[PDB]
């Protein structure tokens, strides 16, 4: 009996998405996990939650780096792509209960698949890439749904201008920002006593800044710029940026393995400026007062590259709040109807999956469930994807003129990478344990 | 069988709640039906409320208030 | 006890514990079912009616669907099968959307929103038969189909000519009112399914009273009394009372004059025929000999009304107030036995078109006499809504799911809370024509949306469903045809069921 | 063999039940032999050596 | 379903199991015991009075009872073969339904398996339309296998002859009615007499003419009453009279001045069975004088047998009648006679409206199952595995009857496969010698008829099962 | 006697439907992970992987992993097929030992069988003795039939230019050592798989019909035998032939086809003539592997028919295992 494995993965996987669900949206809900060590936590961001619920099960451990595959790819919408296999593994046991074959419905999510990019293609809106005010828009307007929506303005364009490092250190404020084309470091140059040096070389262990008590005083005698105490994470990025190469070893010093500077000094950290080597690297300088205001203004900037590459990869807009997702739903349903075999019920159960997502949205946005995706279908069949859910007044309104967008990378990444980990699920037969 | 106080209060309070629980959902035309069976086995389905409580027959005296 | 989301979910299962019994009993190729009788009797059948009277279920959300059946076999009576696995089937997805959150009424109001829209459909794709002109050709093949799902296929030819012929005679095609009562089915064990017959009158299974007499009465004489022509007796005993050789000689001559008054008053008033409640005597039969006229003996209870009605006879109590108003009507009226057996019934022929036939159904098995009882019962309705519609619209699943797209089609034209329901009552009318191919030992999805593409892609009109065995689909080749007036209300009926039973959502009993 | 059905062990205990009944009257062989007790229900006890008896 | 469809295979392969023994020559024997009576206690190896005695209550296991007594009430033969070949064929129908195989389709394949089956036993079939020497040696052949396994299997090489020589006196229709079995004590299973003109086991009278000429068979207050009802059976003028109870003295005295002969205490078959032979009337009611018709026989003789007088009839209408008189010790004995002789003469019957015959002995079965596997050849897929089956449990009725006998079953019926594939459609196993031998050699066969019977009866009660899905249990009253 | 011999038998069923579901193109995937070792979860449909990880302790299993690697390091492929066909001959086996049959009696009527079921293969087989263009192009379904149940169904037709071509420039003997991280894993695995079988092709161009072609014409031959050999052998070859259609009847089920009517057709396919039908695993039903262009080394086939009978006897014959003290 093969069923006994089957029905426990998708249970298995339909637990996790069952709970993450409530944390849908910036209108989500929280949760309260308790940590081995006793102390709690209270956040929704939902990277974190899986991180740490220390699954066993092997079908919730696709889910695990089901999100973490989204947050490389497109880095926006992690709890949307669980939710989407969450749904459909739950739309899968009425499958298998009329007697189908896995398989056959592995091969049906591929027409669907098909068919689920190009009902995205018609709808979304092509922009062109170089004008940066459409990069501004469409950069600020998914930032206002992150923690700091306040500076969000102020931080979207630093992102643009530059395409990358971003150096932070506690003091100052977040509205200062400025773009070094050289690198910076968040070291300081003691216990040298020059610190200002022009016609610089640099090599990584002639040499005037050496980037690493007996050799601190020889070393000032020649007036060279000693700079230590540097992590691995500095050591990728120098040598792309002023072309350096390590040295393991005393003899292995020697021309070949150093670099050029017009200048390097420190104005505490290490504006070195003038790299004259082929490359392209960028260093942002941020600011902040807190330590906690400074780590999320990281995750601002690199949240907002992530919309930069989306917006690269798929140069189209999609509206957001399941907008699109209603589309979808109702045109896959007209396409089963044209269809033969085990093909038409299994392209009407994938849209069924996704009426779930404006549902729980619904749910988190105080609406009912049913009457918000009721009403858009009509909306959608007789107009477009205008119109659709609205967390920030809690209502149905113009998502295009409510000023949301999202891009077409993020909606079409995380319907594959949650497509094809179902199709995992459905071509696996039982586990057994080795060693 | 005796029993007074601020307790006793609360059993006739949540006794009467489930006789309007019983036809809380035949008010207005478009209200739900419901099902009473006799020694019999004479199923009536209807949504009157004077014909429920009728052949409910429920031997708590608060209730028959 | 059972109040909110927990109440129906109960009460679902409890019906669809009645639809996954019988799904597959649906369509030619049904799994029969084993009858366990009260008296320990056994039988199989595939009847959907017989299953649900049997069914002794305590549930009484279940016993609900029995009562369906009584108003649905005098309409439609050949899918009574199939009204209840859309009646579970509708339940089914009734539960995927309890579980979102909607209130049952809205379910219950969304089918017959969605009910309407099937039914409107079936009006289209409906074709005439026997319009602007009445014809006995297409009429008979088209009964021939019918009891082709049984095992009477062996003699269904010469059982759907009887069956036809039965209606026009009784009843008129332009008139539009058929009569049941007029048409009794009787039986008899002995023969085959071929040796069928049609008495245009009524039959009782009676001889006469004296093999002497006339074996064929060819006037339209018939006297019914429920006291014969001899010395008057009572129900039970007649008790001459006699002490010795004195009083058997004045009571022999009393009755002598008993003897020969009530037999020359059977000509006085001019019968022929004596259909009598009681038997004669040798006594009394002797004189009959002189006076040539026949007799019937031992006329049961009820068999004295069935005779007045075909015949236009009256109940007589005495020989008193005999006449010749009160004699019944008949054009021959005959003995017919079978092969050695005694049973002698009282042939009535009317020899014209009366308003009262008998279809005498001959065979060598009770229960294929019995199950030809039922296929026959069947084809009336046929025949019967035929006339009141001769449209009709091709059945073997080629409605339900050109029915199902015209109503899938149509729920996107509803902003309300009943889209769900109408995207619902879709794919449960797909799970008839499912049944059909699942029973047939075929893959049935496979072989359901086939035929989407068939009745969308290939062409706009209906195609059937291989059940039977046969070439390939389109039955309308094939002479596979259903009812427009059945196909209404099994959808319309099946509406009903799912009705009350959303709207209950307590049981309550001492 | 694996011999699911075992009507070879309905056998054997028709083989044991007339095989004690011999073993009863076994002893009971020749005019040498031993006599057997036979005690009725209600306390009727005698003693004898005839083997059709037994 | 899925507890439904396994109740109504597993109680009908319990019973199939129960009688399987009873197959073959050497078949096992079976005792019955009814609980709470000591004097109810039986044995017997036949298969059809085992069924019909004991109880079921599984409903799906009892219409596997009620179509053998089709079987039996008809042919009288091969009932076992009917409930054991239909039990096999579920067997395996319920291993198919394992491997995702519907139940109406295995009806499909195996009514094209029944035709593929049905054909070889056409094709076998030897017809004898002349040769009767020949023929009457072919009616000992089904005679002699009626009887084995039967308590009469130590003596067959008598009773074929009386069965096999009532059946050439008769030489015609199938009727039995003109076959009378007389019930006597006395002598053993080898002194059963024989007689042609119609003996009956009948005594009557007091003083009775042992002798008659021309004699008219006419069937049908004490002292002033009986005289008026002897006043009417002399209107007819006859010389023999047969009345159905018993006839007293007073009214049989004046039958001995006009020379009726009195035949009293006439059972059924005494009335119907002389209204073929004497070729006369039953005639209930004799009210009415000169109003029947009157039969016809030249002489009445009476010779004792069994110590009982026995009627002896002679010159009559279509006189190829005769009596095959059965003796024993008791009236246990007669009992198991008279069954296994009537049975005998209903599918010798057969074979006179037939003489067409196959090799039996289990010759006949195998070919069957290699028509069916060559109909493989030429079919859909999913029929291809459902004749499959019904080939396998064709080829397990010889199978079980080696067991039966104790040979070894695994290679004396595989063995069969090879022998008739390659020609030689005629080799069966020899019980005798426990071997394969040929039966036209041996001289062993079957009536057509009687395998063709089983052959449907068992497709078709099989047929009944496979239909049934889910068992619903009402409340008993 | 009783507890040894459900040990070997039962004991070899468990690693049978093991792999019972990587079998075909349409195989399914398979999910390990050892014990301390939590990041070592991966997820593969190969069935010589599989087996080689899996730690065996019943020691009547151990054998048959060894007999059946052998077909992965002479063959490189095929393996899979090899405990199929020997799981399903003790299956059936099982249920004749329950019908009074002795083992070796078996094992007597198996090599009688695969005598026949040889001779079906020759007969199937088609050699190349010119039109090295239609050898070539018949190459091409070698490779292709080899890269089946693979990653590499992207480019699938593009790899099967690769490995043909390679040994047509080497000229030699077998010898192929002459000639993300994970995509680059399975792609030279397959590729050494692919050539592997391909140097055995060009040394005996005779190639047998595949998709369950020569399968069922191994079967249909056994049959026939059933009927040329005496009583006890022909329920032995039986019981080979039914193992041999129920190879093709797990790849209908892994390719989620109907494997009742599908397969059961091509019986009465190649009952009379029509030595050609198989399934199309593309289309899901039955055409002429002549015309589709669909075919399989016949030295393949031979050793898989010789190793999986030749595993299968060691096993059945056995039926009491000796177990000495642990070191």
């Amino acid at each position: 009996k093969p069923a006994q494995i089957r029905f426990s993965n998708i249970s298995a996987a339909k637990a996790v998405a069952d709970a993450i669900r409530t944390s849908l949206g910036p209108k989500g809900m929280d949760k309260m996990i308790q940590d081995g060590k006793g102390d709690v936590t209270i956040t929704n961001d939902g990277a974190t939650i899986l991180k740490q619920m220390q699954v066993l099960h092997p079908a919730a451990r696709m889910l695990v780096e089901l999100s973490k595959a989204q947050d490389i790819e497109a880095g926006d919408g992690t709890t949307s792509v669980v939710i989407i296999a969450g749904s459909l593994l739950d739309s899968c046991t009425k499958l298998l209960q009329k007697g189908i074959h896995p398989t056959i419905i592995s091969e049906s999510f591929q027409k669907a698949l098909e068919k689920g990019i190009e009902i995205l293609t018609d709808m979304s809106r092509p922009v062109e890439l170089s004008d940066r005010e459409t990069l501004l828009n469409s950069a600020t307007t998914s930032l206002n749904s992150k923690v700091v929506s306040q500076y969000s303005s102020l931080l979207s364009p630093m992102s643009v201008n530059a395409v990358i490092k971003i150096v932070k250190k506690l003091g100052g404020t977040i509205d200062d920002c400025e773009l070094v084309e050289g690198l910076v470091l968040t070291q300081k140059v003691s216990n040298s006593g020059i610190t200002r040096v022009e016609k610089a070389k640099i090599g990584l262990i002639g040499c005037n800044v050496l980037l690493i008590d007996l050799a601190l005083h020889f070393l000032n005698k020649m007036k060279i710029m000693v700079i230590k105490d540097i992590e691995r994470e500095d050591i990728e990025f120098i040598c792309k940026t002023i072309g350096t190469k390590p040295v393991a070893h005393i003899d292995q010093f020697t021309a070949d393995m150093l670099g050029s500077a017009e200048l390097a000094e420190e104005v505490k950290l290490l504006k070195i400026t003038g790299c004259a080597s082929p490359g392209k690297t960028v260093t942002i300088v941020v600011r902040g007062s807190n330590k906690l205001v400074i780590e999320e203004a990281e995750r601002s900037i690199h949240d907002a590259l992530c919309v930069i590459r989306c917006l690269v990869k798929k140069r189209a807009l999609i509206a957001g709040g399941g907008a699109p997702e209603i589309e979808l739903a109702l045109r896959l349903t007209e396409y089963s109807r044209t269809l033969s075999g085990m093909e038409s019920y299994c392209v009407r159960a994938f849209a069924d999956a996704m009426e779930v997502i404006p549902s729980t949205l619904a749910e988190n946005a105080g609406l009912n469930p049913i009457s918000t995706v009721t009403e858009l279908r009509n909306r959608h069949a007789q107009g477009e994807k205008t119109a659709g859910i609205n967390v920030r007044k809690g209502g149905i309104s113009n998502i295009l003129e409510e000023l949301v967008v999202q891009p077409l990378l993020v909606s079409v990444s995380a319907l594959t990478l949650a497509t094809e980990t179902v199709r995992s699920i459905l071509k696996i037969d039982d586990v057994v344990n080795t060693r | 069988d005796s029993s007074q106080g601020i307790p006793q209060l609360v059993s006739n309070i949540s006794a009467c709640q489930v006789i309007a629980e019983a036809v809380r959902t035949t008010l207005g035309p478009r209200g739900m039906d419901k099902l009473i069976v006799d020694g019999r086995g004479k199923a009536t389905i209807s949504n009157d409320g004077a014909t429920i409580l009728k052949l409910l027959d429920v031997v708590h005296p608060a209730a028959k208030t | 006890r059972l109040m909110g989301l927990e109440a129906l979910k109960s009460h679902i299962m409890a019906a669809k514990a009645v639809a996954n019994t019988m799904r597959t009993s649906l369509g030619p190729n049904g799994l029969d079912k084993m009858m366990v009788d009260k008296d320990g009797d056994v039988t199989v059948t595939n009847d959907g009616a017989t299953i649900l009277s049997m069914m002794d279920v305590d549930h009484q959300i279940a016993k609900l669907m029995v009562e369906l059946s009584k108003s649905q076999d005098d309409e439609i009576g050949d899918g009574t099968t199939g009204v209840v696995v859309l009646a579970g089937a509708l339940l089914e997805e009734a539960e995927q959307l309890l579980d979102r959150g909607i209130h049952p009424i809205r379910i219950a109001d969304g089918y017959e929103q969605a009910a309407r829209v099937a039914i409107e459909h079936l009006d289209k794709i409906s074709d005439s038969v026997l319009v602007d002109i009445k014809d006995t050709e297409p009429l008979i093949q088209t009964a021939k189909t019918t009891l082709g799902s049984k095992v009477v296929n062996s003699c269904h030819r010469q059982m759907a000519e009887i069956a036809v012929n039965a209606v026009l005679t009784v009843a008129d095609m332009e008139r539009r009112d058929v009569d049941f009562e007029l048409i009794k089915v009787e039986g008899k064990v002995g023969g085959r399914l071929e040796d069928t017959k049609l008495i245009k009158g009524v039959i009782v299974d009676k001889d006469f009273s004296h093999p002497q007499m006339p074996k064929k009465v060819e006037d339209a004489k018939i006297a019914i009394l429920t006291c014969p022509f001899e010395p008057p007796k009572p129900k039970t005993k007649h008790k001459l009372d006699v002490t010795s050789v004195e009083d058997y000689k004045a009571l022999q001559k009393y009755e002598k004059e008993k003897f020969e008054e009530m037999i020359q008053q059977i000509k006085e008033t001019g019968a022929n025929l004596a259909i009598c409640q009681w038997g004669f005597d040798d006594e009394a039969n002797h004189l009959l000999l002189q006076n040539n006229l026949p007799a019937v003996r031992w006329v049961g209870g009820p068999e004295i009304e069935l005779i007045a009605i075909a015949t236009g006879g009256r109940i007589v109590p005495r020989f008193s107030e005999l006449t010749a108003e009160k004699l019944g009507f008949a054009g021959l009226v005959q003995e017919i036995s079978f092969g050695t057996t005694k049973d002698k019934m009282l042939v009535i022929e009317q020899c014209k078109n009366s308003r009262a036939v008998t279809i005498f159904i001959r065979g060598g098995n009770k229960m294929i006499i019995e199950e030809a009882k039922r296929s026959l019962h069947d084809a009336l309705c046929v025949i019967r809504n035929l006339i009141r519609d001769n449209r009709v619209v091709y059945g073997g699943g080629a409605a339900e799911i050109s029915c199902a797209l015209a109503v899938s089609q149509e729920a996107d034209k509803c902003p309300t809370l009943e889209q769900y329901a109408m995207r619902a009552f879709a794919d449960a009318l797909e799970v008839i024509p499912m049944a059909l191919s699942e029973n047939s030992g075929m893959n049935p999805i496979q072989t359901m949306t086939e035929v989407r593409a068939r009745q969308v892609k290939e062409m706009n009109p209906a195609l059937g469903i291989d059940c039977l065995h046969k070439g390939t689909n389109d039955m309308k080749q094939q002479h596979v045809i259903e009812t427009l007036i059945g196909k209404k209300q099994q959808i319309s009926l099946a509406t009903q069921m799912v009705r009350m039973i959303l709207k209950i959502d307590d049981i309550r009993k001492p | 063999y694996q011999d699911r059905d075992k009507p070879a062990q309905i056998r054997f205990s028709n083989i044991s039940a007339a095989k004690a009944v011999a073993d009863a009257i076994r002893t009971s062989l020749g005019p040498k032999g031993m006599d057997k007790m036979i005690q009725d229900g209600k306390g009727d006890v005698t003693i004898t050596n005839d083997g059709a008896t037994i | 379903a899925e507890t439904a469809r396994l109740t109504s295979f597993i109680g009908a392969i319990a019973i199939g199991d129960l009688v399987k023994s009873t197959l073959g020559p050497k078949g096992m024997d079976k005792i019955l015991l009814s609980s709470g009576r000591d004097a109810s206690l039986m044995v017997t190896n036949d298969g059809a009075t085992i069924l019909k005695n004991i109880g079921v209550d599984n409903p799906a296991a009892k219409v596997l009872v009620d179509m053998s007594r089709v079987q039996d009430d008809e042919v009288g033969d091969g009932t076992t073969s009917v409930t054991v070949l239909a039990a096999e064929l579920l067997r395996e129908a319920e291993s198919l339904i394992a491997k995702k195989i519907h139940p109406q389709t295995i009806i499909a394949g195996w009514r094209e398996a029944t035709k593929a089956a049905r054909e070889a036993l056409l094709s076998s079939a030897v017809d004898h339309g002349s040769d009767e020497v020949k023929f009457r040696q072919d009616l000992m052949n089904i005679a002699g296998t009626t009887l084995s396994s039967k308590l009469l299997t130590h003596h067959k090489d008598h009773f074929t002859k009386l069965a096999v020589e009532a059946v050439l006196r008769l030489k015609g229709s199938g009727n039995l009615e003109a076959i009378h079995i007389i019930k006597k004590l006395g002598g053993s299973l080898a002194d059963s007499y024989l007689d042609e003109g119609f003996l009956l086991d009948k005594k009557i009278g007091v003083n009775q003419p042992k002798r008659i000429e021309n004699a008219k068979i006419l069937i049908a207050a004490e002292k002033e009453k009986m005289k008026e009802k002897v006043e009417r059976i002399l209107k007819h003028g006859i010389n023999c009279f047969i009345n159905r109870q018993l006839i007293y003295n007073y009214p049989e005295q004046l039958f001995g001045a006009a020379g009726v002969m009195a035949i009293e205490h006439a059972d059924f078959a005494g009335v119907e069975r002389l209204a073929l032979v004497t070729g006369g009337e039953i005639a209930s009611t004799f009210d009415h004088p000169e109003l029947v018709k009157l039969g016809s026989c030249k002489l009445i003789e009476e010779v004792m047998i069994g110590e009982d007088k026995l009627i002896h009839f002679s010159g009559v209408a279509l006189g190829e009648a005769c009596t095959i008189v059965l003796r024993g010790a008791t009236q246990q004995i007669l009992d198991e006679a008279e069954r296994s002789l009537h049975d005998a003469l209903c599918v010798l019957a057969q074979t006179v409206k037939d003489s067409r015959t196959v090799y039996g002995g289990g010759c006949s079965e195998m070919l069957m199952a290699h028509a069916v596997t060559q109909l493989a050849n030429r079919t859909p897929g999913k029929e291809a595995v459902a004749m499959e089956s019904y080939a396998k449990a064709l080829r397990m009725l010889p199978t079980i009857i080696a067991d039966n006998a104790g040979y070894d079953s695994a290679d004396l019926v595989a063995q069969l496969r090879a022998a008739h594939s390659e020609g030689n459609t005629t080799a069966g196993l020899d019980m005798r010698e426990g071997t394969i031998g040929d039966m036209a050699i041996l001289g062993i066969t079957e009536s057509f008829q009687v395998k063709r019977q089983v052959l449907l009866s068992a497709a078709e009660a099989a047929e009944v099962i496979l239909r049934v899905d889910n068992i619903i249990k009402a409340a008993p009253r």
